[PDB]
């Protein structure tokens, strides 16, 4: 262990040495931020070239962030990453099944091997992240596969926390940017005209802070928390609201999903990071599940942050010079649906 | 390992620093290298070790080699001299 | 005692000046939140103004008050004549820093010297 | 003693010849052509640049460059931890903590020069009584990571062993001067 | 014309110090003693007020001492006890003055060492 | 240097100056390295006699400032003699 | 030992008396250092009057302001010691007029007497906190736009209380209380032995 | 004894004054050249 | 007579002796109100009277420039009216009065 | 007058200057320069450092005139101690004092042109600069930021052979200045962008405390080096280059003329530098020679105390000003009896000059502002300190 000395800011010590395999991610970026702010020792396994992880260097202090070369297929790389970590956090995930990695791999196969080694190593705790409402029978292969994982990893690593976040709201997120980027599309398809798929977003930071707090709290063991949010929404208001802040016309036109799953298939064929995914589509119209579960935010210590509050920052880049100065007050809020 | 037995414990995490890198240490250790040099058998009670090279050496000091049992050792070089 | 007056002969006259500055800031908060594209709420900001104007509510001496507005006026000038960019303004909100608990038990659990 | 620059001693009254000469100066840009001649001239001069990797700009013995800790010929590190190199460092760069070695000799358990803090003044070179810390000739030690720039005793001692031959030659050349 | 104020000059509001370090910092006004190592008394002349010592945790990467307290290395020197007390009151720091303790006169005479009966 | 005469002539002309006489690039005119060893001179105060420091230490023989007009017919006096006008140079008065 | 000419210590001394006599309402002390430098000391109210006499007097023309500075003696009731160093290109001599100002007792501004002071007076306010009445535009010059505290005051920590880093979460530079990774080692240097009577 | 000093007898003399050379064709003569070109060119 | 003074901004003043005599006589007049034994009155009256006397005595400006120094004559004109302005200013200031206030004790003790 | 906030656009540089301005189209109505983009604390840091460990700060205050600045602190610390440097050291300081003036003027004239748009003069003279740096390096060890001029004289005698090379260079540098001339002094275009731009009256220049070429350019005759001689600048003979019709072009001509006059001063220094020691013999102020500290006890004690504790300057205060290449550089060094200073306000020729930007660039175009920042040789290190 490492006795925590310091005042609490950078150049201080908190005693959390933590491997974080998928740090380069949108959620990840945030996880390393708090861990680094707190003063924790963060080992970031990376596969993308050094150029892309530079954004993580200034976070954390000198000799507090260590970057290791790692390959998912190669078991040895995971082995050495967790050699000297006592906390392992797994954020490995993707939306597009890539040529050389299947949803199973990114969600269930890999995240197993990882926790498996972590145990061999003797890491005190492992945090595994799987998408919210993930039935072993859910339509989207992604969600189901993720469900498959949360089970397995429990056998490789017992009492391994399993936070299960909803789609995340944050700058650089998809949930909010995706819809806002429908601008290019003249019309914005919305299955069931964006109805009956009530959704509860959660700010990225809230998720991050929550995750971090897990690392430094004994109360969470085998817990399957669910960071959800401060307000639910029918996809209709969300879509329009977005377009509202973006100040771009909103033209909700219903599109039969059966045909739309096909549109997802189309972009899905794209070689360079398909923008929409068959598995995405389903997910988007996959209704958010209700909140009866080990609570996440608040329960883990952070009060959720309403979407409207920070939406202005996430959607600003999509506006035009004409609306750039416009502020949240000028715009209207969307409506929640306790349903 | 290092000159002073600085060896991170099997559980310390600064060992992560050495992961995928060389922990810099020097094979040539002084404690040993001075030993090799033999005791200088001077024939005067007090001799001086200018440090070798005069101005290019260490401050000049005189050592009393009177103690028959032990040998004088320059607080600077570590060189030993006996009468 | 026996002090020379800086600009305000008595707390009364001085308070007049504070009123003016408050108004100034009150009228300005909205503009800044728009010319700096700050991600804050005008109402929220206006409360902050109140916070500061009261953080120094205890001062009883007229001379100290007068300097306080001189300084206050200078800050406004840096924010209406914009030389202070967002990073500067948002700092007032202490947005990134983690708040420290003041509960004894809390401190005991964390810091050697509270 | 002073000197007027740009002060016209007197009013030369225009003489046609003078006027023509001037008017020609404005009309046919005569002085502008003068300037072009100067640059054409150098175009023909040999360029002063050096192939940087192949040829190196000359540095004489006192060049301060990169810190190194020397050792006696026998093999005993010169530093005896008097710690005034720490005292006179202007930037607070050198951190030294010491304890009597098993031999009984005085030696530094930890000697850390923070090169990013160091401003390469060369006073440490000056201050050392045994002249254990020296400003080594190498200036090329640019590093990918900030941590590499912080240097402990082992890096400096290793730096000392690598460059000892040239450091000895450099100190040999300049010690009479000091 | 001058105005009257009985308010102890407190200028804590103008100094620009973070709230935590004005209400949790105790400073001691003391005349420095002499390290017994040396017999010179030129460092036991002026009063100094020094802020209370705070955390000095070891740094993980290099082992250097690290401090989170800004007012640590600050020791202000004041010529007289009255002036130093004034600085604490107007700056709002708590103070606990220690009276100067000067060596008492000691009677010495070389003759004594050769006393018939000591 | 090492320039064919014609290039030099073009150079000298286009520049309007005998640039060859004063080339910027240095060639075997610069002080050779490894100049001979230096035996520097020891200054005063190194005498072994009549060298008492008390007689050569201006550092603290200095005294506290002299005080005039402390709070605790006559002719007018200037800060100092009025300054003397500078004189035009003689090698090159103008230009 | 430096060469000292007493011609100056006499000339300057006399001038000191001359100034004092001409401006007795404000001159408190007038001394000449052993370094042949005059240093009329004036009551703070004499800032405008003493300078103006020196800028515009035939027998003492002190046209340019070399510098305006404020030492801070914390012990001294009047903390700051505003020092104005002036030069007389006519008589090739410099004089220094120094006044005393406490934290909340402002000094007059001399921007009128010398416009050079427009900037230095802003510099003294930013670093030490003395205030100058009738200044055209007094506002921080050297410190950051949002800086809180006057830095050159002896009671201000060197490292200060705030430092800046870029935070990704908020994608903007953000102050945090200073956390230093090697505190300034405060070597005690005074020796316990004095040098001379001085 | 051996210290770096001016050579015996002093160094030689160094030029500091501007040596810009007033070299050019006289104005009248110059005009003629261009004028002649035009005069001939026109013919 | 001269073409121009070295100083850029200053411009040649024709009838310089007359311009100086006007300014010098004015100052003497203003000083006439200063308290009788006022230090400024006695000192400046002495300086101004000597300056006039020389200006009255010398009919050649170049020698006039040498006699009262002043570099160019135009500067002396600027210095005289600058002094005339301060003489008016000091009458309002009343600096001939005694010290406004004694320095707080230990205010001027540098070793500290 | 739409504020443009120009200067964070790296347009005149010389450091980083946010010259907030209000411009009705291409005319400047008001210039309010912002400063402190390079404040670093140099004045407060010095209070926590001993006299010899604060010497390196002065080189950094205005680093284009690396040494000349060091001479000002030296002189100041020598005055407080009432010690003077040995005769050879004085000449050295004047030798490297002048070499440094050239270095500054090559910087000021060529960087002025680069902003104007002439780029070949910079490359021509930066090669000469380079050659000079090498003098610094072979004397101090560092190309710039030497720390050679210390409070009691120079640190180490000149290498055995430098004088000869500071001759070869000087013997030729003139032609190099001459060339720049044939390119800019009479360019039909340099004159236009420079002539009658930023004229400053004589009375106004003294009033705003300009004190530099800026005064000399307006025709005021003041060179602190002739009026109040420091070191042995009294024993040399040089001509101050005074100017008339002060404007950007005239002052320029003045800076080219001091480059010329400094070669006259350098020549002499080489011709007449004395045999002798380069540091005071008072081990009290100057550190003992290393052969002596390694063989004599009093020398070790003096070496140990000097490096660890310090000079212990007698209590007092002094304002000593030299003629740094930019203008009057002065250090007001208040000092208690302690080994570390109490205050050290650095007067920067530049804090005064920038202030004048407002009173100089009035009713001027955007390009005019660029020309005027050049004619003040603003190095933000000295202004920001
Ligand atoms: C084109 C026709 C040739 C031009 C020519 O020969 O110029 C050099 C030749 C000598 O010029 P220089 O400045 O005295 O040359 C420097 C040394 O003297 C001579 O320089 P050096 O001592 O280094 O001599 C060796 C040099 C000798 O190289 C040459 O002198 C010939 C260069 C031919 C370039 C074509 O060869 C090399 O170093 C390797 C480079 C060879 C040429 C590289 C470029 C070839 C370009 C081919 C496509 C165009 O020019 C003249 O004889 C007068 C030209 C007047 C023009 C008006
Ligand atoms: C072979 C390369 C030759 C390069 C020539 C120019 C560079 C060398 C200059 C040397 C020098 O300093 O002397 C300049 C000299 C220097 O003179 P000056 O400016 O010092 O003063 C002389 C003139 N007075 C005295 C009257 C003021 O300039 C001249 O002699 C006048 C040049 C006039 C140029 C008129 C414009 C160019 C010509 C336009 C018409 C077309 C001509 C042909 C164009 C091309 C056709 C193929
Ligand atoms: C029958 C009688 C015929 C008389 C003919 C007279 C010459 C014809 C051309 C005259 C052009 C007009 C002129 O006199 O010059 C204008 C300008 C200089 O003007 P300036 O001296 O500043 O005077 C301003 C007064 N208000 O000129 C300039 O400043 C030009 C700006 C500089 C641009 C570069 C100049 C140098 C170019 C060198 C190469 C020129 C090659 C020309 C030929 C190329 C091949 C065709
Ligand atoms: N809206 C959301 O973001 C939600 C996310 N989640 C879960 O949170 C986790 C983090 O999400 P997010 O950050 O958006 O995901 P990202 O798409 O940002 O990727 C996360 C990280 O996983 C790494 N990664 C992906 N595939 C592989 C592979 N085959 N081998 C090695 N590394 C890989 C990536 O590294 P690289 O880019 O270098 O390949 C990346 O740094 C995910 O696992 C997801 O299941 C759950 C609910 C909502
Ligand atoms: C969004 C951006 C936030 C920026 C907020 C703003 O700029 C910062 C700022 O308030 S600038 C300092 C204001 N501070 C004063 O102006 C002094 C007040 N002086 C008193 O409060 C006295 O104690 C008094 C006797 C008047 C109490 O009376 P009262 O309680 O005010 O009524
Ligand atoms: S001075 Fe030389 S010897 Fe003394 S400690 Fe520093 S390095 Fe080691
Ligand atoms: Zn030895």
């Amino acid at each position: 262990a490492v006795i925590p000395h310091g005042k609490g800011g950078r150049s201080s010590v908190s005693g959390v040495v933590a491997t974080v395999f998928g740090a380069t991610g949108f959620l990840g970026r945030y996880v390393v931020n708090h861990l680094g702010r707190m003063g924790s020792q963060v080992i970031i396994p990376y596969r993308c070239d050094v150029y892309d992880i530079m954004h993580l260097r200034l976070m954390g202090d000198l000799g507090q962030l260590t970057f290791l070369e790692w390959d998912a297929r190669d078991k040895d790389s995971i082995r050495k990453a967790v050699q000297h970590s006592n906390v392992v956090i797994n954020l490995i995930g993707r939306e597009w099944e890539t040529r050389n990695f299947d949803f199973e791999d990114v969600f269930v196969n890999i995240p197993r091997a990882i926790a498996q080694a972590s145990k061999e190593a003797g890491v005190e705790r492992f945090i595994h992240v799987s998408h919210l409402n993930a039935s072993m029978k859910s339509s989207s292969k992604s969600l189901r596969s993720k469900a498959v994982g949360e089970k397995e990893v429990r056998s490789v690593f017992p009492e391994a926390i399993i936070i299960r976040p909803s789609d995340i709201f944050g700058r650089e997120d998809r949930f909010l940017n995706h819809f806002a980027n429908y601008r290019w599309f003249l019309a914005v398809p919305l299955v069931s005209l964006g109805f009956k798929t009530v959704k509860q977003p959660v700010y990225v930071a809230d998720v991050s802070k929550g995750i971090v707090n897990a690392t430094k709290d004994p109360d969470a063991v085998g817990k399957t928390f669910a960071f959800t949010g401060p307000n639910r929404y029918l996809l209709f208001h969300l879509v329009k609201y977005i377009f509202g802040m973006t100040h771009r016309t909103f033209i909700p036109y219903p599109l039969p999903l059966f045909v739309y799953s096909w549109i997802g298939k189309l972009f899905g064929l794209s070689p360079f990071e398909p923008w929409t995914t068959k598995d995405k589509v389903e997910r988007i119209h996959i209704s958010d599940v209700m909140p009866t579960d080990l609570p996440g935010l608040e329960d883990l210590g952070v009060q959720p942050t309403p979407l409207e509050l920070k939406s202005i920052e996430v959607l600003r880049r999509h506006r035009t010079y004409r609306w750039l100065s416009s502020e949240i007050e000028e715009t209207k809020p969307a409506k929640t649906v306790n349903y | 390992i290092t000159h002073t037995g600085q060896v991170y414990d099997e559980k310390d995490y600064r060992r992560v620093r050495f992961v995928d890198r060389q922990k810099e240490v020097n094979e040539n250790f002084a404690i040993d290298l001075i030993a090799q040099q033999p005791v200088n058998e001077v024939e005067h009670r007090i001799i001086a070790c200018d440090g070798g090279g005069g101005a290019l050496g260490h401050p000049k000091v005189y050592i009393n080699l009177d103690k028959e049992t032990k040998t004088g050792t320059c607080g600077y070089c570590g060189l030993q001299f006996k009468q | 005692t026996s002090v020379k007056p800086i600009f305000s002969r008595d707390l009364n006259e001085a308070k007049r000046r504070v009123r003016e500055l408050y108004r100034a800031w009150y009228r300005e908060v909205p503009n800044t939140v728009h010319l700096m594209q700050l991600d804050i709420t005008v109402k929220q900001g206006r409360d902050k103004v109140r916070e500061m104007f009261m953080k120094n509510a205890h001062v009883t001496d007229p001379r100290v008050v007068d300097l306080l507005v001189i300084k206050g006026k200078m800050e406004l000038q840096e924010t209406i004549k914009v030389w202070k960019q967002r990073t500067h303004v948002m700092r007032f909100f202490h947005e990134t820093e983690t708040p420290r608990p003041k509960d004894f038990l809390s401190k005991f659990y964390m810091g050697h010297d509270p | 003693t002073y000197k007027y620059v740009n002060k016209k001693e007197q009013e030369s009254e225009v003489d046609m010849k003078s006027a023509t000469d001037n008017a020609a100066r404005i009309l046919m840009w005569t002085e502008l052509i003068r300037g072009l001649g100067m640059t054409l001239s150098y175009l023909f001069r040999e360029p002063a640049t050096i192939n940087y990797p192949f040829e190196k700009g000359p540095l004489s013995p006192r060049f301060r460059g990169e810190h190194a800790l020397r050792r006696y010929p026998s093999g005993e590190e010169r530093c005896i931890a008097c710690k005034l190199c720490e005292a006179i460092c202007p930037a607070q760069a050198i951190t030294i903590e010491a304890e009597p070695r098993a031999d009984g000799s005085r030696r530094t358990t930890r000697y850390d020069i923070d090169m990013t803090k160091c401003i390469y003044c060369g006073f440490c070179q000056e201050a050392c009584p045994v002249d254990a810390i020296v400003e080594g000739p190498n200036f090329e030690f640019s590093t990918e990571t900030h941590e590499e720039l912080l240097y402990n005793k082992e890096k400096l001692l290793n730096n000392g062993d690598k460059w000892e031959a040239e450091i000895a030659a450099n100190i040999q050349a300049d010690y009479l001067y000091r | 014309q001058l105005i009257t104020v009985d308010e102890k000059l407190d200028i804590t509001t103008l100094t620009g110090v973070p709230e935590e370090h004005i209400k949790t910092r105790k400073v001691r006004i003391f005349v420095p003693a002499r390290n017994n190592m040396q017999s010179g008394v030129n460092n036991t002349k002026k009063w100094k007020m020094e802020f209370d010592t705070r955390e000095r945790w070891e740094n993980p990467l290099m082992g250097w001492a690290s401090t989170a307290d800004p007012l640590s290395n600050m020791v202000l020197t004041f010529s007289a006890k009255e002036d130093a007390i004034a600085f604490a009151e107007k700056n709002g720091w708590s103070y606990d003055v220690e009276e100067k303790k000067v060596p008492k006169p000691k009677s010495k005479s070389y003759g004594a060492n050769f006393s018939w009966n000591k | 240097a090492s320039a064919t005469r014609v290039i030099q002539k073009l150079r000298n002309w286009a520049s309007g100056q005998d640039l060859q006489a004063k080339l910027q690039l240095r060639y075997q005119e610069i002080a050779k390295r490894t100049q001979p060893p230096p035996k520097l001179p020891v200054g005063p105060s190194h005498k072994l006699s009549n060298n008492y420091y008390c007689t050569r230490d201006g550092r603290r023989e200095v005294v506290p400032p002299s005080i005039i007009m402390s709070s605790q017919e006559k002719k007018a006096v200037t800060p100092a003699p009025p300054m003397k006008r500078w004189e035009l140079s003689k090698d090159q008065p103008y230009l | 030992v430096r060469p000292r000419s007493d011609v100056t210590h006499k000339q300057l001394s006399a001038f000191g008396e001359y100034v004092a006599e001409i401006l007795p309402k404000y001159v408190q002390q007038v001394q000449v250092s052993c370094l042949d430098e005059l240093e009329i000391c004036i009551h703070p109210d004499g800032v405008i009057p003493t300078l103006t006499f020196l800028r515009d007097h035939t027998n003492a023309q002190f046209k340019s302001l070399a510098d305006l500075t404020a030492v801070d003696v914390p012990t001294r009731q009047n903390r700051f010691e505003i020092v104005y160093n002036l030069l007389s290109l006519r008589f090739n001599s410099r004089i220094r007029v120094k006044t005393y100002a406490d934290e909340l007792t402002p000094i007059d501004s001399i921007v009128s007497v010398h416009i050079a002071a427009n900037w230095y007076e802003r510099e003294v306010w930013d670093m030490f906190g003395v205030f100058f009445f009738n200044h055209p535009d007094l506002r921080r010059i050297l410190t950051d736009y949002g800086f809180e505290g006057h830095p050159f005051r002896k009671d201000f920590p060197l490292t200060g209380y705030v430092e800046l880093r870029y935070d990704d979460e908020v994608k903007r530079v953000v102050a945090e209380p200073v956390e230093l990774a090697q505190e300034f080692r405060k070597f005690d240097l005074n020796s316990p032995w004095e040098a001379f009577p001085a | 004894v051996k210290q770096d000093m001016p050579p015996p007898g002093g160094y030689g003399p160094i030029d500091y004054k501007r040596n810009l050379p007033r070299r050019g064709l006289s104005g009248y003569s110059m005009f003629a050249v261009g004028i002649g070109a035009l005069i001939f060119g026109y013919w | 007579l001269k073409k121009t003074t070295g100083l850029v901004g200053l411009a040649v003043c024709d009838t310089p002796h007359e311009r100086l005599t006007i300014l010098y006589t004015k100052t003497l007049d203003i000083l006439k109100h200063f308290p009788k034994h006022a230090a400024y009155r006695k000192y400046t009256e002495q300086i101004t009277n000597e300056k006039l006397d020389m200006v009255k005595a010398e009919p050649d400006v170049k020698k006039l420039e040498a006699l009262l120094q002043g570099g160019e004559v135009e500067e002396v004109i600027l210095q005289a009216e600058k002094e005339l302005s301060l003489a008016r200013k000091m009458l309002k200031w009343k600096p001939w009065e005694p010290l406004v206030e004694e320095p707080p004790a230990n205010q001027w003790k540098w070793p500290i | 007058n739409m504020t443009l906030n120009f200067g964070p656009q790296h347009p005149a540089a010389h450091g980083v200057l946010r010259l907030v301005l209000e411009l009705s189209g291409e005319m400047v109505r008001k210039c309010d320069p912002h400063i402190g983009l390079l404040h670093r604390g140099t004045e407060k840091l010095i209070e926590y450092k001993t006299y010899l460990q604060a010497l390196p700060y002065f080189d950094r205050l205005d680093y284009v005139s690396m040494m000349c600045n060091e001479q000002a602190y030296s002189i100041a610390v020598e005055k407080l101690l009432n010690i003077q440097p040995p005769p050879r050291a004085q000449w050295i300081r004047v030798l490297f004092g002048e070499i440094t003036r050239i270095l500054n003027h090559i910087m000021a004239v060529t960087t002025h042109a680069l902003d104007i748009g002439a780029m070949t003069p910079f490359f021509w003279m930066f090669e000469e600069r380079e050659k000079m740096f090498e003098f610094y390096e072979r004397v101090s060890g560092a190309r710039m930021h030497a720390a050679y001029i210390r409070p009691g004289g120079v640190h180490q005698d000149l290498p055995l052979g430098l004088l000869d090379d500071i001759y070869e260079f000087s013997k030729n540098f003139s032609l190099r200045i001459d060339e720049v001339e044939e390119m800019l002094t009479n360019n039909r275009i340099w004159r236009n962008r420079t002539v009658d731009i930023g004229v400053v009256t004589a009375e106004d220049a003294l009033n705003y405390g300009f004190s530099g070429v800026m005064l000399r350019g307006s025709g005021i005759q003041w060179d602190l080096r002739k009026t109040q001689p420091y070191d042995v600048y009294d024993q040399v003979e040089f001509d101050v280059p005074i100017g008339s019709r002060g404007d950007c072009y005239d002052r320029y001509l003045c800076r080219v003329e001091e480059m010329r006059q400094s070669l006259r001063i350098i020549e002499q220094c080489l011709n007449k530098m004395p045999p002798g020691e380069i540091k005071v013999d008072d081990a009290k102020v100057s550190p003992p020679k290393r052969a002596e500290m390694k063989t004599s006890m009093e020398s070790l004690i003096h070496h140990f105390k000097l490096y660890t504790e310090g000079y212990q300057v007698p209590p007092g205060a002094t304002y000593t000003a030299i003629e740094a290449p930019k203008g009057e550089f002065g250090v007001y060094l208040v000092s208690d009896g302690s080994s570390r200073p109490y205050r050290c306000k650095i007067k920067a020729p530049g804090f005064a000059h920038l202030a004048g930007l407002d009173k100089m660039s009035k009713g001027h175009m955007l390009a005019d502002v660029v020309a005027i920042i050049g004619t003040q040789d603003i190095v933000f290190g000295e202004i920001d300190r």
